[PDB]
């Protein structure tokens, strides 16, 4: 994808995950532990289901329209009636395959991008207080207990709280 | 010591392939089919007004061969004409036999109205072993075969105004003998001939004497012709011979009506899209059963299958085996 992190940076997907699209792993003194990303799963399913109901729009009715099998051999109007369906048939064919493949990379950049967006929002939150090890893992430098880790899953982390911790155990 | 806060997104066991811009086949977690690719071998009986023609062709049961009788005033939004159909009255042509199919089928109804033409000098109500109704012979029951009275077949000149605000469809035709024995012997005059007129049209035929293939005891023939009437214009109908003359006109309408060759069965569902093969789901936008359709229906499309990508990029875990 575009933004380099499903199949890029982050190495794999997590099996593991059963209730969420996107989410988090930790390691900490109490243990290790995982929860889905509410906020960012929706995101993607929201735009998924969203071009879903576009692609699946009923907009054909037809009535009566011109024959297509024929019993007999005619020549010249029999020609034209084949040509024309036949013509409207590859027409039809090719949007159909070109609106799979654009809608098709589309899905695969944008569910990257909700990827990107959650990685680069929880840097953000972390300030100076984490690193970011290339991996979709940030290093955290600081006593992070289980209520912490939630504290940033849920949003409320503040920073401040932690820097002076963090920036001595970063810097030596 | 601290502690490591991972980001990731899931995986799946069984992911599915599809198609894009730069890879004709790469694997996400899910995918929907685009192409509906298969029927329930059946025409479903709603919403549409389907009237199955069993033995009968349209263009039978609009001339009224006997064992279309049954047909007589019908309407359909769709008439499903079957491979076993056959004809069992006099043996005729139309010239143009697809464009009366088509615009009777489009109009949706055999609806007929009897009018009083009066045919001075002549026998009606012609008929032939070819087209037995009950033990006796014969004929189409919307035409009319007028033949000689006494020895004299005189110039018919008759009328009809349309002074209704609907347009008339008048079917009528042309018998040809097969000897000249035959045509003076039904018809006095050597030769013949039909003029059907409007204001604004005309069309003359003139009979052809000769054998044509045995069909059902005859090698004679008759050829049908229309002719379309609308409001404030007039019908002349002008003949010294050979004349199948009109009974009447069928109403015409427009709308939703069409016709169909099938032999799937009429079953019991709801579906708005009808195929030869049976009924198809319109749920999806795209589909491969047959280009012929009726309904709100998938298009078209060459491909048997097409997936939408419904989730992301599915890439498992390597494992050491
Ligand atoms: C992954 O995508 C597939 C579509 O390719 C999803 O499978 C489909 O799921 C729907 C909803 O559960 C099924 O429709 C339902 O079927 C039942 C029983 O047949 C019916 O009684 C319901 O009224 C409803 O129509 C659909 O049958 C099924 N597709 C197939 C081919 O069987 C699947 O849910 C998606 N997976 C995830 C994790 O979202
Ligand atoms: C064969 O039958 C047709 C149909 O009836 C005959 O046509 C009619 O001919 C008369 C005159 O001979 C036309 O009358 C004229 O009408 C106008 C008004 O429309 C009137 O002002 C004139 O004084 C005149 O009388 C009549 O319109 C016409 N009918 C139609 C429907 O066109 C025809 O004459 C017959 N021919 C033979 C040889 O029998
Ligand atoms: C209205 C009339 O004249 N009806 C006749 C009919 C026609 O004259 C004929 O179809 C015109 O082409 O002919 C019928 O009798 C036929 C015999 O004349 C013919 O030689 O043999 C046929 C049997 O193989 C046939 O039966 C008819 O079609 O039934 C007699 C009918 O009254
Ligand atoms: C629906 O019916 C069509 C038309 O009969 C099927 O396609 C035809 O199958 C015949 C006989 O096997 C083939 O020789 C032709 O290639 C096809 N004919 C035409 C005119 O296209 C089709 O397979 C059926 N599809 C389904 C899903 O039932
Ligand atoms: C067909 O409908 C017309 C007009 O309603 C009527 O005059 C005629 O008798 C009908 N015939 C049959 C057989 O239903």
């Amino acid at each position: 994808g575009l933004f380099g992190a499903i199949a890029g940076f982050i190495e794999n997907g997590w099996e593991g995950m059963i209730d969420g699209w996107y989410g988090f792993r930790h390691q900490n003194s109490e243990g290790t532990g995982q929860a889905a990303d509410l906020k960012s799963t929706q995101a993607a399913i929201d735009q998924i289901n969203g071009k879903l109901n576009r692609v699946i729009e009923k907009t054909n009715e037809k009535f009566h329209q011109i024959e297509k099998e024929f019993s007999e051999v005619e020549g010249r109007i029999q020609d034209l009636e084949k040509y024309v369906e036949d013509t409207k048939i590859d027409l039809w064919s090719y949007n159909a395959e070109l609106l799979v493949a654009l809608e098709n990379q589309h899905t695969i950049d944008l569910t990257d991008s909700e990827m990107n967006k959650l990685f680069e929002k929880t840097g953000r939150q972390l300030r100076e207080n984490a690193e970011d090890m290339g991996n979709g893992c940030f290093k955290i430098y600081h006593k992070c207990d289980n209520a912490c880790i939630e504290s940033i899953r849920n949003g409320t982390y503040d920073h401040d709280v932690y820097r002076d911790e963090a920036l001595n155990n970063r810097f030596q | 010591p601290g502690a490591t806060l991972c980001l990731g997104h899931h995986a799946v066991p069984n992911g599915t392939l599809v198609k894009t811009i730069t890879d004709d086949q790469i694997e996400v977690t899910n995918a929907t089919e685009l192409v509906q690719s298969s029927s329930t071998g059946k025409i479903c009986n709603n919403p549409h007004r389907i009237l199955d023609g069993i033995d009968c062709t349209l263009i039978d049961a609009l001339l009224g061969d006997p064992h279309c009788d049954v047909f007589q005033n019908e309407t359909w939004d769709l008439f499903v004409e079957r491979s076993k159909a056959f004809s069992n009255c006099y043996p005729y042509d139309v010239p143009d036999y697809a464009s009366l199919r088509s615009l009777v089928a489009s109009s949706g109804t055999l609806e007929f109205i009897t009018e009083g033409f009066t045919w001075t000098g002549v026998t009606q109500n012609g008929g032939s072993n070819a087209c037995k109704r009950g033990p006796g012979s014969g004929f189409f029951s919307r035409l009319n075969w007028l033949t000689k009275s006494g020895s004299t077949y005189p110039v018919l000149n008759v009328t009809m105004p349309n002074n209704d605000n609907f347009d008339k469809l008048y079917i009528w035709g042309v018998h040809h003998p097969s000897t000249n024995q035959e045509q003076t012997s039904l018809y006095v005059q050597a030769s013949g001939r039909v003029t059907v007129s409007t204001r604004r049209s005309q069309q003359t035929i003139i009979p052809n004497i000769g054998s044509r293939p045995w069909v059902r005891m005859t090698s004679a023939r008759i050829s049908i012709y229309w002719t379309i009437v609308k409001p404030g214009d007039v019908l002349v109908i002008n003949s010294n011979g050979n004349l199948i003359a009109p009974r009447g006109y069928f109403k015409m309408r427009t709308g939703k009506s069409s016709i169909m060759r099938s032999d799937a069965p009429i079953d019991t569902c709801i579906s708005e899209c009808i195929t030869p093969n049976g009924s198809i789901p319109n749920d999806k936008p795209f589909q491969n059963v047959n280009k012929i359709t009726y309904g709100a229906c998938p298009k078209y499309v060459k491909q048997n299958t097409l997936k939408l990508a419904t989730g992301m990029r599915n890439v498992p875990e390597k494992q050491t085996r």
